[PDB]
């Protein structure tokens, strides 16, 4: 039955993302993660709802985590350059 | 004077046993009060209200909770272990956590000897309705 | 039986002798150890002369 | 039955109940026995088994020599208390047919100290200690020794005055005036001169010094691809345990002549260690054939020693073979041709210099021996080579 | 708390802790040293 | 025989070393005389409250030397039992049980251990649904018991405001040593819930427990704005008000001086002279190889002992530095020799000490280290125990150069290394493998590192 629960996770993560809030979806992505789903798409929805909330450092490691388990083609590298910038801005 | 080297042998070993009885028993009792994992526990005191005078639900509860622990249990048991040889946790409390791990499986038998005193032969799969309920804490 | 000599002094060609340094880094740490147990084993003996007389 | 520590002890506990069980054999040395000439088992032994006479260790320390070769669990321990047992009743019944109860109290209070001194060893050796038991207390007797040697307050009665012991006599004679008074503190030879001392120190340099001297073979191994390292052959192999051996059957022959001497004085000696440089010179032939003696013996018992027990180079060869190590400079199956070389040299001249240090320092004249020291200096290095690991 | 007293009520056996030594070491000496004195009655 | 008598002629001569006695690369500290400029005199007196008695002896030995001498020139009871089973019998039995008691309550570390068991307890129940932040530690260790030996009578629920108290900067008055002794004894309780938590590979209650430690000895709440409030001289409600999002060090070092006596209301060149200069030393770190060294050969192995190696150069308040204009084959690249290859880490033994950190609002004197840790980006675990760091080399931070924000000359450019080994082997299946490695400060906030290493296993014939 927990793939059914996952997917009712994720389709209540799709819902909240577009009503707006972005705090409220972290604390199920990572409900997610620590739950034993690792996939390559959620790691760049938890970057990006990291990022509009604008905390660098976790959504850069966040990214590097998504290196670190499988290669995707022009989702990673360019958050990861995205947020590199962001570090560069704000470091100064 | 024959008695009395015979006085002396026996004066000596009898302190001698003496001596090892009452060590024996005092590091026994202090790791016997030493704290352990999962406190403040009661579904064994609890049965005791219904076992007073319908008792076959906290029968069910009891050895779920126990086998429960003894998931757990033997899930941990490496940790907890790697941290004594690492050097960070105390003598005591490892040895208290190995009463416990015995302890749960004697409870683990006890209750099945206690089950079946109304003959049920619920206890072949009772067990692992254990599993589902955790679900319920689950998500 | 002079060439097992000759033996000897060509192996006593290759060995890490010990420094200046070193060995005064041995000759501390074993000074002290005996000097300890030689003390021990003194005041000990020098307490049990009187002892054993008046044991008797 | 001591129970074995389940997790390593830190070192601070391991140099503290070493230091308290050297303080309990010493006491337990010094106790006099309840129920008590000149004769004795013989005197020659006692630096072997390191033991007092006439006390409650008279037995010595040879309890745990039994159970170590004995089994060369609990059965080993009821096995060495009945050998005990009967070498108990072998010093009591031989040694010094009076009466029955104070022989059977004897009996009793050997066999209670004797099953004291093997639990201590078997306290030290489970890993409380630092290192084995047998060596310690035969490590802690000459330390007692040379040191009694060399401060004592014992007085002589019945010579010219009241003479010291040792190196009291030098701030004594400081009172008594008169520039002689150094020479006769450095030359008198009844009682141990301060000349001895000052070679004594000389001695114990010496020896630490050769201590140190090594070969390292350079090893890179090849079955965990990693851990270049050395390995150390000393030159002081094999420990030098046959060498003190090697002096045990030379002092065992000793014990036969006294027997001889005692049961017939009728029939149908220069191999005794030579003590002085003055008598050295009567006899060049005597002196030089026991030197040769000594040095033979001494060379040919660590070259067995290397092939019966434990270290050698056909046992070695098969250690780096299963190990997986592999020395350096494209000696891929040469390991036994580059081993044979330089193992058995190292062992034959380190047996050598043994010998050669024995001789030369009882004949230059020195507090104890030069087994003793050697045995002594080697076992204290030992524990400083362990604990080097921290 | 009980139970685990019980644990080692149960599953015994005659082995000796390594303070225990000293305790025996002392009162052996002790009971020698003190049978010379009953000769100095 | 039959002899006894004391008190002999040399006996107390001959036993009666203060002759001996008498004939008995490094980094600058720019903080030493500064440290204490910025403390009260609570703390200065709190240090203060917390040898020569050899001499003394060699004192009384030549005086009883000398009576030995002029009693010399004068001519040129069964209590003594009752004692020794004094000495022995009732003395010695009872230390060592005293002793191996007490050594029997501690950990390798110098915890008490219902403390460790209390650590986890509090550990062992933690759910992934509740949120990590300084308070919960500063609650877990409020819960300790060295605490309870120092002062008896306070309640672990009293604890946790003479704590938090610290944090804030507020002040209690009447318990005042009673807090210090508290902030003293954080270090050596906040360094044993770490390493209970990286037995359990749990890496967020690592994280904060180094951060708890990052917000201790600097007296700072868990702020997003958290880095320019560390500096000795801030008005908080200026620079709340200005709102200005600054937020880091060197944003606030890009723009001209005069905007910063603007933004930090500081208005005395002395004060903001003296906070410019510690704003300047403050170390941040940028990696410039990162690499799986193997001590025998080249290339990794389905079976092989690596170390990791990391080549970091310390910098503050200066451009970037490119990563090609250093030279590669120069320094970045180790000695192949084998008396430097059989151990390879005494190379980092060879490098200066840590210079002694700026805390005021810390009670004892602090030489800051560099914690690290290692994980596992395969599942996210910890993977061994932390190590801590004290040997770098902060000479190129110096004020001697102040000139980045052109001589450039490249030998003077210290180069950093570390070296953290691994308490695993490799694995088996070859193919490519990924780890995340941090190396964490833990005196200022001033820039982690948190990068992730590609460990490519190959064969080699």
């Amino acid at each position: 039955q927990l793939p059914e629960l996952h997917f009712m996770l994720r389709s209540k993560i799709d819902l909240c993302l577009i009503l707006g809030k972005h705090l409220e979806a972290l604390q199920d992505l990572d409900f997610l993660l620590g739950t034993g789903l690792i996939q390559p798409d959620v790691f760049v929805r938890k970057a990006d709802c990291l990022l509009k909330l604008r905390q660098w450092e976790e959504a850069r490691a966040t990214c590097e985590r998504g290196l670190a388990l499988a290669p995707e083609d022009m989702k990673l590298r360019a958050l990861l350059i995205e947020t590199a910038r962001n570090l560069a801005e704000y470091n100064g | 004077s024959v008695y009395t080297p015979l006085i002396y042998v026996f004066i000596l070993v009898v302190s001698l046993v003496m001596f090892a009885s009452s060590y024996r028993k005092k590091q026994a009792k202090k790791i016997s009060e030493q704290p352990s994992i999962f406190d403040e526990n009661d579904a064994h005191d609890l049965y005791f209200q219904i076992k007073e005078m319908v008792l076959k639900a906290a029968l069910l509860n009891r050895g779920a909770e126990s086998v429960r622990r003894s998931l757990k249990l033997k899930e941990l048991a490496p940790q907890i272990n790697l941290l004594y040889k690492n050097g960070s946790i105390g003598e005591d409390y490892w040895k208290r956590f190995e009463t416990e791990v015995k302890l749960i499986e004697l409870e683990f038998k006890d209750t099945l000897q206690e089950a079946e005193r109304l003959q049920p032969g619920w206890v072949q799969l009772f067990v692992m309705v254990c599993k589902e309920i955790c679900f319920n804490q689950a998500l | 039986p002079v060439e097992f000599v000759r033996e000897g002094t060509q192996f006593l060609a290759k060995c890490k002798k010990p420094d200046l340094k070193e060995y005064t880094k041995i000759v501390k740490a074993v000074g002290i150890g005996f000097i300890a147990v030689g003390i021990i084993g003194y005041a000990i003996k020098l307490i049990h002369i009187p002892i054993r007389y008046v044991i008797v | 039955e001591v129970i074995a520590p389940e997790r390593k002890v830190p070192y601070n506990q391991k140099l503290i109940w070493t230091g308290v069980s050297l303080l309990i054999f010493l006491i337990l040395g010094q106790i006099p026995l309840y129920g008590i000439e000149t004769s004795d088992p013989l005197y020659w032994l006692r630096a072997m088994l390191a033991s007092n006479r006439g006390t409650l260790l008279e037995l010595g320390v040879s309890p745990i020599i039994t159970s170590s070769m004995i089994f060369q669990q609990i059965a080993q321990k009821v096995c060495a208390i009945i050998l005990i047992l009967g070498q108990a009743l072998v010093v009591v019944m031989t040694g010094n047919d009076l009466g029955l109860p104070i022989c059977l109290l004897l009996i009793f209070q050997l066999m209670f100290a004797s099953l004291i001194v093997m639990l201590l060893d078997e306290l030290l050796s489970k890993g409380y200690g630092l290192g084995s038991g047998i060596s310690l207390f035969t490590a802690t007797n000459i330390a007692e020794q040379i040191f009694w040697r060399a401060f004592a307050p014992t007085t002589v009665n019945s010579g010219r005055g009241k003479e010291f012991e040792g190196a009291v006599i030098a701030f004594f004679h400081l009172l008594a005036v008169k520039k002689r008074a150094l020479v006769e503190a450095f030359y008198r030879t009844n009682l141990p001169n301060m000349f001895q001392v000052l070679m004594t120190v000389a001695i114990f340099l010496f020896v630490l010094y050769l201590q140190g001297f090594r070969y390292e073979l350079p090893i890179r191994s090849t079955k965990v691809r990693g851990q270049i390292g050395i390995y150390p052959i000393k030159l002081f192999y094999t420990s030098n345990t046959p060498i003190m051996l090697q002096s045990a059957l030379t002092s065992n022959i000793f014990l036969i002549s006294q027997i001889l001497f005692q049961k017939y004085p009728t029939n149908p000696y220069y191999i005794q260690p030579l003590m002085s440089l003055s008598e050295a010179l009567l006899d060049p032939i005597k002196t030089i054939v026991y030197i040769t003696f000594v040095l033979g013996s001494c060379a040919v018992f660590s070259k067995t020693w290397i092939e019966i027990s434990g270290t050698s180079p056909r046992d070695i060869a098969k250690q780096f073979k299963d190990q997986g190590m592999v020395i350096n400079g494209k000696r891929e199956t040469s390991i036994y041709r580059e081993l044979k070389k330089i193992i058995p040299t190292a062992a034959a001249f380190g047996g050598a210099t043994i010998g050669a240090l024995s001789v030369g320092s009882d004949l230059l004249g020195t507090l104890g021996s030069g087994a003793s020291i050697l045995m002594a200096t080697t076992t204290i290095y030992g524990y400083y080579e362990a604990a080097a690991k921290e | 708390n009980s139970i685990l007293k019980i644990y080692s009520d149960e599953a015994t056996g005659l082995r000796v802790d390594p303070l225990v030594v000293l305790f025996l070491a002392v009162g052996f000496i002790f009971s020698v040293v003190a049978l010379h004195v009953i000769s100095k009655v | 025989e039959y002899d006894e008598a004391s008190e002999t002629w040399p006996s107390f001569i001959l036993t009666g070393m203060t002759l001996l006695q008498i004939y008995q690369e490094f980094n600058e500290e720019v903080f030493k005389n500064l440290n204490e400029e910025y403390t009260s005199d609570e703390i200065k007196q709190f240090r203060r409250k917390f040898k020569i008695w050899s001499r003394r002896n060699i004192i009384i030995i030549v005086g009883w030397i000398l009576v030995a001498i002029l009693l010399q020139r004068i001519n040129s009871s069964p209590l003594l039992v009752v004692c020794y089973v004094a000495l022995l019998g009732l003395i010695l039995p009872y230390f060592v049980s005293r002793w191996w008691a007490r050594t029997q309550s501690y950990t390798k570390k110098g915890i008490h251990n219902v403390t460790a068991s209390n650590f986890v307890s509090n550990l062992v129940n933690y759910k992934p649904s509740e949120i990590v932040t300084t308070d919960l530690i500063l609650h877990w260790l409020s819960f300790a018991h060295e605490f309870k030996q120092f002062f008896p009578d306070l309640q672990p629920t009293d604890f946790e405001k003479l704590l938090q108290d610290h944090i804030n900067r507020r002040d209690s008055g009447k318990l005042n040593n009673a807090k210090f002794r508290i902030v003293a004894k954080c270090h050596s309780l906040l360094h044993g819930l770490l390493d209970i938590a990286c037995g359990f590979r749990n890496l967020d209650i690592a994280l904060g427990a180094i951060n708890t430690f990052k917000c201790i000895v600097q007296a700072v709440p868990l702020t997003p704005n958290c880095q320019i409030l560390q500096l000795p001289n801030v008005d908080k409600e200026h620079f709340i008000t200005k709102t200005g999002d600054i937020h880091t060090l060197g944003k606030l070092f890009t723009l001209e001086d005069a905007k910063i006596g603007e933004v930090l209301g500081i208005k005395d060149q002395a004060k903001l002279n003296e906070t410019l200069r510690v704003a300047s030393h403050i170390p941040n770190l940028k990696i410039i190889k990162a690499d799986f060294l193997v001590p025998g050969e080249n290339q990794v192995t389905p079976s092989s002992t690596p170390y990791i190696s990391l080549k970091v150069l310390v910098r503050s308040a200066k451009q970037p530095l490119i990563p090609t204009s250093l030279i590669p084959e120069e320094n970045l690249t180790e000695p192949q020799d084998f008396e430097s290859q059989r151990d390879p880490f005494a190379m980092m033994s060879k490098q200066p000490l840590v210079p002694y950190s700026f805390a005021p609002f810390f009670p004892t004197k602090r030489r800051g280290s560099w914690c690290c840790l290692v994980s596992s980006q395969k599942d996210g675990k910890i993977l061994q125990t932390p190590i801590i760091i004290e040997k770098l080399s902060y000479k190129n931070l110096n004020d001697d150069k102040d000139f980045f924000d052109e001589k450039f000359d490249i030998n003077d450019w210290e180069i950093g290394t570390i070296k953290i080994p691994l308490g695993q082997p490799a694995p088996e299946t070859v193919g490519d493998f990924f780890f995340r490695v941090i190396v964490k400060s833990t005196d200022y906030f001033t820039t982690d590192l948190d990068i992730t290493m590609n460990m490519k296993v190959r064969d080699s014939p």
